[PDB]
């Protein structure tokens, strides 16, 4: 099976596979987003986390599929020839640019680059002086820098994308509070009669499917 | 000695998630039908079940084929394993 | 630029000029990247793009290989005719002991 | 004696085990110990160490309770730890 | 310190495979035993070839079971 | 010194101030090593320095 | 491996290994400040506890990592060091102290003499005189009784720090509620309105760049 | 005896960073693994040395230690991914 | 037993049978203690928080 | 009979902390052991000892002795270790 | 010590002088290799020495399988 | 023993005695005939009794995994 | 192989010796009586060692193998 | 006394108060060690002190 402590390694990688999903994959934003629908509609148990976590799993596939095809292709099927420490350890490199470009394309130059100095933890404490927010690069960090980054980046943008969603049913059952004390009716919960109004709301809307294409539409 | 090889048998760009499937499943699955075949066949034949040359061929099919059904089996069932894990999470 | 690749081969029944002249009939030979070493040994070093490095490496190697099945050592016969003794063995057999001149 | 230092742990897990009865309480009351702060791996690891710093007798002499019915015991136990989780 | 990795002759073996000399040569003595089976000359090269012959077979063997075995303990470990 | 230098991880946390003169290395070199508590060595291609 | 006993010893501490980073380590910590965040913004489900986890792991990392490779190549070195079994043992204590400087540096003094004055009463009779190490250097403790006072310190410090973050929503929360009573609408739930405002506060501060920046720099200088 | 070298100076951790570290041990370990199988592959083909009892005593030695090395190194890593296992799934 | 008889009886093979039994029951008492006291304290966290 | 020593009232004023006892009892087994696999490989090295039947049957108790000393550290070993898991895993 | 050394020595405290007698019967033996009276006793010593070890050595491998077959079952 | 603590002859000891028996005198074939047959039933006694104890044992150590 | 840290060929030269005497003159009783001897104790020789690493091979994988 | 002096962690609980002279050490010592109820020991190169 070629050489042995090449298996032993992709035996664990393929252990560690869900973590890395969890953490490091676009997965991490689409679950959230569609939790914060159920519940800036109000809902409690329906849909099931079962169901919303499939899609959200579906979904994130078709962004990651071109790169793991070009990661397998790149190490699977070319047989090539290497000698030596140092010729091994650029040819395995080497294969994970195309993912690294990815994290680094959704990830923050500063804090990237913070965790690479506290990871060599040189002279450390060092000013923003040290640093000049520079623009174009060709600079190569770190995967176990650019991993939590890249979370930390994540869900970010998730609770921003969250914050815009809930707006619109704010306003839908103020509204039915200050009617219902324009009448005289101030015992009655809105709750029950605003639900409704909020459902059809949402199907007018079909914000099912602009989110959806909204979401992917932000990785091609 | 009668021999023949299919050639063209395979297309290398990017295609869809569904495909890669059926076209992996189909070749493993030849692949290993016609390797049991001519294991099976190698021991009924008089000849070769009493050659020492050729038994020591026959050692390492048997092996080769062990190892590659036990790895596909344990890739398959921890591929599985992590749907699983995030979905029930 | 940075993918450069570089190999060293150790061959043992073919000389480095002998390989030369396969690349040159060939027509792969290269002279930005010509083969380093000796060329009475079979010892040498070769640094290039990709392509031509697996290339080299390949052929050299199965041309060592194949080698295997040549033989140089062809025996010859050489005679001779003594001018000043006789060839054979001799025994004096002395009235009290015999004696042998090989 | 040979087989001693194999008893002499055995006697330790066994005092942990009946501390974790009386200390465990405690850490469902606590508002900076209970569950919604404190959860997963850690949570147990912490609690036996705890009991284990504040038991009372050398934890390598055979533990005293071999004789008893454990039920009875263990509830006991469970009680003056929630009594103690109240007055903290 | 520390030991020096080596160098992989990566290449080589697999296409080294080939007709060995070995089995070759015992086929070859005993042809030429069966045609004079009292010549003590012969019976005395063949009873070292075909013992050198015995010994290489059993050690191949038992040397590619115990790759084997490594491979089956590794896979079974993860699973 | 006309050699390339190589200073340990652990030696390269010292600073220093001041304005300094170059005039004979192998003498200066040999003066700082002990006031700042350093060692070091030459194998004819760089010079290695340690705490 | 040239020896039997250090193959066992071996395989016991990797079996043993997951527990002492749970309660030996900072990940106690990063664990914990994580998860305050999330009950502060009111949240359930969300970000799930494998994420939070995920990247608190990867934080402990960068701290934890200097030690356990000086530990590696201390034990790995190859050079002659040991003869008998009292130069044994001391080489093997002595390769721990690396392990118990950092215990030591973030315990608290209190706790540290709580759990040491214990366990002389045990051992020794609670008659022996409580040392009162007021001013002190606590002897090399054990690492049985250094440990729960570590365990306990950073859980007392994690606490500390998620009670300043809330303070903010806090204002938010009462703030609302008090808009809402001046309006009369006394059946509107707050928590509607008061989350989405949460939210974009946290988001318009940048928390999770500040707080893993702070909460790294608290371990190096 | 008849060719050997060996590594004198490691490189400052000063300025590898930590997946460096990593990536230079693991290659590092599967080459000289892929050397020792090579070399007794090609021990018990070389008619001297396979029908030799001063050579098998060697070769019995040099099996007995490749088989350990790749049990311990498969067991340790097996321990190491569990310990992630407990700490995350939980 | 503390320096009386001998230590290092691994050998005999009368004794060694009546080590097993020991050697075994104790892991088993133990196991189970460490089972009650979980379900006590659950059982009490159970009953408070409904 | 020769060099015999043992140590008195070990435990009657003075109580070891569990985590000296395990360090005294590791160093003191791990070097027995170095020492005994020594004597043995040196008892087959000698051509005087592995030729007389005197030497040999006192060879055979040693190794029969070495072989069940560490199989029993072992077992306990780990039967011990697994306890410890049962109670701190969740 | 131990059990299977015990085992051992209930052998050689039971062959008295054997382990002597051997070697002082072929120094004899050796002095004068041709007396009928010399061989026949050495060839009743000899005899009764590889006996007696094959008997003891076979004893001893026996009492370490079913040692080692208990220790196992400890698990 | 010759102990009783108020509150026949086993394979142990057949197998001692008939092994002293033998001792003196290791060249005796009615002695060895006699041995085997006793050193074989003492070795198959005792590796049945501890077989049948490691199986009470795993019936209970299964009966506690499985109310965890 | 070393426990790192830790303070702390003749019978084959003898037989070849011994063979490359008698080749020269296979008749001479003094030679054979020599050659038998060297013989033997190599033989016994190689067989004690290699019993033996296989010994300590089959208890360092036992270790392995009860942790694993 | 000169001679190093190493004092055992439990000896090193106790505490003294007063004025010393330590005129004549080995006398001093021995009479200290009967009050305070330490054992000691010197081979020569340090002086050991114990509970
Ligand atoms: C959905 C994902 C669940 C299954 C993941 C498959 C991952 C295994 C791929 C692998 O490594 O084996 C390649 C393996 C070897 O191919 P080769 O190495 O390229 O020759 O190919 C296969 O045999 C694929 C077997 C697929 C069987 C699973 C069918 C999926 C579930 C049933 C559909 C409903
Ligand atoms: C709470 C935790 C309490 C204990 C934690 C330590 C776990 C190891 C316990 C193993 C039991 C030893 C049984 C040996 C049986 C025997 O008779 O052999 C004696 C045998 C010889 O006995 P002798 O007659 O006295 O010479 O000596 C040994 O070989 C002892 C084996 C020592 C190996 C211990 C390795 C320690 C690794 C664990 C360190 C991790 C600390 C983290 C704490 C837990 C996580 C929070
Ligand atoms: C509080 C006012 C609620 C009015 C309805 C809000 C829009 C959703 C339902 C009507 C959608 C318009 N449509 C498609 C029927 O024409």
């Amino acid at each position: 099976m070629g050489n042995d402590i090449s298996l032993i390694a992709l035996l664990a990688f393929s252990t560690l596979l869900p973590f890395i999903i969890a953490s490091g994959t676009c997965f991490v934003k689409f679950s959230i987003v569609f939790v914060m629908v159920r519940n800036a509609l109000g809902l409690q148990q329906i849909p099931s986390n079962m169901t919303l976590n499939g899609v959200a799993l579906l979904l994130s596939m078709f962004v990651m599929w071109p790169i793991m095809h070009d990661a397998y292709v790149y190490f699977e099927d070319e047989d090539v020839t290497f000698n030596d420490i140092s010729s091994l350890s650029k040819h395995v490199d080497e294969g994970l640019d195309g993912y690294r470009d990815y994290l680094i394309k959704y990830s923050d130059r500063e804090l990237v680059q913070f965790f690479e100095n506290a990871q060599l933890k040189r002279q450390y404490g060092e000013e923003t002086e040290t640093v000049k927010r520079d623009k174009d690069e060709i600079e190569k960090p770190s995967i176990f820098a650019l991993l939590p980054a890249y979370a930390l980046s994540e869900i970010k943008s998730a609770f921003k994308i969250g914050f815009y969603l809930y707006l619109p049913f704010v306003v839908v059952d103020l509204v039915v509070s200050s009617v219902l004390l324009a009448l005289g009716m101030m015992m009655m919960s809105p709750v029950t009669i605003s639900t409704p109004i909020k459902l059809v709301l949402f199907v007018a809307l079909d914000g099912w499917t602009l989110l959806s294409k909204g979401l992917i539409l932000q990785y091609m | 000695i009668g021999q023949a090889v299919n050639i063209r048998s395979m297309e290398t760009d990017i295609v869809s998630l569904d495909d890669r499937l059926l076209q992996a499943f189909s070749g493993s699955a030849i692949a290993t039908a016609v390797d049991k075949q001519t294991i099976t066949n190698r021991i009924e034949d008089p000849n070769l079940v009493t050659d020492p040359k050729e038994l020591a061929i026959s050692q390492e099919m048997i092996s080769d084929y062990n190892l590659y059904v036990s790895m596909v089996s344990t890739l398959t069932r921890k591929g599985v394993g992590a749907v699983e894990t995030l979905l029930r999470s | 630029a940075s993918e450069m690749r570089n190999a060293v081969v150790s061959l043992r029944n073919v000389s480095l000029n002998e390989f030369n002249n396969f690349l040159k009939r060939s027509g792969l030979y290269n002279k930005n990247y010509p083969l380093r070493g000796d060329n009475r040994k079979g010892t040498f070093y070769v640094s290039g793009p990709p392509v031509y490095v697996d290339m080299v490496v390949n052929a050299a190697t199965m041309m060592d290989k194949q080698n295997d099945g040549i033989e140089l050592g062809r025996q010859k016969i050489g005679v001779m005719r003594l001018n000043n003794t006789f060839v054979g063995d001799r025994t004096y057999n002395l009235r009290d002991q015999k004696m042998v001149i090989p | 004696m040979f087989y001693a230092l194999y008893f002499e742990i055995h006697h330790l897990v066994a005092s942990a085990a009946l501390g974790f009865a009386r200390v465990a309480p405690i850490f469902f009351f606590l508002p900076f110990l209970n569950s919604g702060v404190l959860s997963g791996a850690p949570r147990n690891a912490i609690i036996i160490l705890v009991a284990l710093g504040v038991w009372p007798h050398a934890l390598n002499e055979a533990p005293p309770f071999l004789s008893v019915a454990m039920i009875p015991l263990v509830l006991q136990e469970a009680a003056v730890g929630v009594m103690l989780g109240c007055l903290l | 310190a520390t030991p020096w990795s080596g160098y992989l002759d990566d290449v080589s073996a697999k296409f080294d495979t080939g007709v060995d000399n070995l089995q070759t040569q015992v086929t070859e003595a005993l042809d030429k035993l069966a045609a004079k089976p009292s010549d003590p000359a012969l019976l005395a090269a063949y009873q070292s070839k075909l013992s050198e012959y015995n010994l290489y077979r059993n050690a191949q063997s038992n040397t590619v079971k115990v790759f084997k075995d490594i491979d089956a303990a590794i896979i079974q470990n993860f699973r | 010194l006309k050699e390339p230098v190589i200073v340990s991880k652990m030696a390269a946390r010292k600073k220093i101030t001041g304005n300094f003169e170059f005039h004979d290395p192998n003498a200066l070199l040999e003066k700082l090593s002990l006031q700042l508590g350093l060692i070091w060595y030459f194998d004819g291609q760089a010079i290695y320095i340690y705490d």
